């Protein structure tokens, strides 16, 4: 007598790296980052008309 | 308890003036009422507007009654952006030892139990609002266990009389008197059920017993002085004595094998001794100073480890 | 509300695009002042 | 965390021998300190009043002082740890009974003053009483027995444990040691019992199975008698009395590599709630 099972093989995914840059909506930001933010209470920006 | 401590963080919003903000760095120590056990809460949740009932702020009596449904936190430190405490019922820190700052007009001493009261005094209920937030943060008042036994009793007591003086205190030999307000009859008739049943499960059969003891004692006080300043000048069984000859009743059914002295008092000490458990909260905290002195004074800070 | 600094103007970071009214919408802003022209407080 | 309690000098040779056979015993101290004198140890630092205190209040002052566990006995110092603050850091700390009662595992274990039946060191002029750490299931019967017993002096002694025999009295101090418990459990139950009769004059007058059952089912569903005055005079005594007879329980035994029961005299492993 011969019997036996099998694993016929296993499947996975490939989590998909996004940068945001490739994004359409890239250029509603003005991106420049702070290398120290909770250092910082309420700060301001001026404009003149 | 986790071994790395358990602190949740109840947050601050974005827009915090300069007269707000260092109106939280002097919360340091203080008693704030997390309502479950989340690591992440908002002042919103924190403050009194989350309190109240449908619209209705309660008195100083419900402030008892919905204590004890909530778990009360110490804060430990205050950054800019968030609020850090420490529930009391989980477990401390790694030490066991949470600073506290005492609001009471009454200073303390080592070792003995703190149960938290509202601010009932007069000229202290001290709320530290939030202007551009539009809060109020009611900061609860810690006291020594027998005072807590006292003004939960006083307000109890105070009620029943509406429903048909007392507001004064001693303790320490300082005179304080407490808020007269007008008391809303729902949670009075809370405190009033949680007595009477209380009460009426302490009265076994062999109270009966008991209850013809009352001759002796009232002879009792005769003789040692210790009697005499036990019942009290203004007490009930002195006057009750002196109409009432009691006397005990002649047989128990199968008496023989039972003890009824021994019923009573088994029942008298998980009913009625714990009655101080019932109306207010339960004393979670004592005072277990390191080096400091034996008496804690107003206005500073003082090393706790927990207690049954 | 404080009162900015009047030298951050002298050399601007960046430079904007359209004029409009602009005390048509204040809450924007915070420190908002309309300088009928050239007058006290500006120095 | 281990603090110091340092012997003054002069100790004789037969002290010497005396304080080595207390190694694995309960002391309670004032406030936690790194070093500490033994004359506010013993049983002089509380007899404080004119009167040397009897168990009432001997209970008072264990919940307003902190019970320490003693390590080892150098000759020069008293090396302990307490109950609330080393136990965290340090695990297990062993534990001698002075109980004529067994210790099983899993039981929590409070503490009575010795009202059974006391090392005195006369090189030093002080006594030291010793608690009696009995596990606490029987700290509400036999304080509840011992109470019991002085309110027949205005069948009893029998008590069974763990398939062995209790006697309780073993007559003539015990009952004069324990007078100003029976005299204040009497009063507060007197009292409560008149007043919870003056505020409903009709709890003895009901028919008992067929009337008051309806007087107890409502009340589970959500010259002057100074009367209102005396709730506090009452809840105040009774609201004390609560934390006194509590025996709240430090220590919960769990055996490991061990006797599953330990004996009188033997040493038995120890861990607070963690």
């Amino acid at each position: 007598d011969v019997e036996f099972d099998a694993l016929l093989g296993s499947y996975c995914n490939t989590l998909s790296l996004v940068r945001f840059l490739e994004l359409g909506l890239s250029v509603a930001c003005v991106c420049t980052k702070f290398p120290e933010l909770a250092y910082m209470n309420e700060g301001r920006v001026q404009f003149e008309v | 308890m986790l071994a790395d401590g358990f602190e949740t963080d109840i947050a601050i919003p974005s827009g915090i003036s300069r007269p707000d903000a260092a109106a939280l760095q002097r919360c340091e120590g203080r008693v704030v009422f997390l309502p479950t056990i989340r690591r992440q809460l908002t002042l919103a949740d924190v403050a009194h507007e989350s309190f109240v009932s449908g619209g209705v702020s309660p008195d100083t009596l419900g402030l008892l009654l919905a204590y004890r449904r909530r778990f009360p936190a110490v804060i430990t430190r205050v950054l800019p952006t968030r609020i850090v405490a420490c529930p009391l019922d989980v477990g401390l820190t790694h030490a066991g030892t949470v600073n506290l700052r005492n609001t009471s007009p009454v200073d303390l001493c080592n070792g003995d139990p703190i149960s938290l009261v509202p601010p009932v005094f007069e000229g202290q209920a001290t709320d530290v609002r939030l202007d551009s937030l539009d809060l109020t943060l009611r900061f609860p008042v810690p006291l020594p266990s027998p005072l807590a036994r006292e003004i939960v009793a006083r307000l109890v007591a105070r009620g029943i009389r509406d429903l048909n003086d007392l507001n004064v205190l001693y303790y320490n030999g300082s005179r304080l008197s407490l808020l007269a307000d007008v008391q809303q009859l729902g949670p009075v008739n809370a405190e009033l059920r949680s007595l009477v049943l209380n009460m009426v499960y302490s009265i076994t059969e062999g109270t009966t017993i008991i209850l013809t003891l009352i001759p002796r004692l009232f002879a009792l006080s005769a003789q040692d002085g210790y009697v005499n300043a036990l019942l009290q000048m203004q007490s009930v069984t002195r006057e009750a004595a002196q109409l009432i000859h009691p006397e005990a009743p002649a047989l128990m059914q199968d008496g023989e094998r039972r003890l009824p002295l021994y019923e009573a008092l088994v029942a008298w000490l998980t009913h009625a001794g714990q009655l101080g458990d019932t109306l207010a909260l339960a004393p979670v905290v004592r005072v277990c100073t390191f080096d400091g002195a034996a008496v804690v004074r107003s206005g500073d800070m003082a090393p706790v480890i927990r207690y049954p | 509300p404080p009162g900015y600094r009047y030298a951050a103007a002298m050399v601007p970071t960046g430079s904007l695009l359209s004029t409009i009214e602009v005390a048509s919408h204040r809450r924007l802003f915070d420190f908002f002042s309309r300088v009928r022209s050239d007058a006290n407080s500006l120095y």
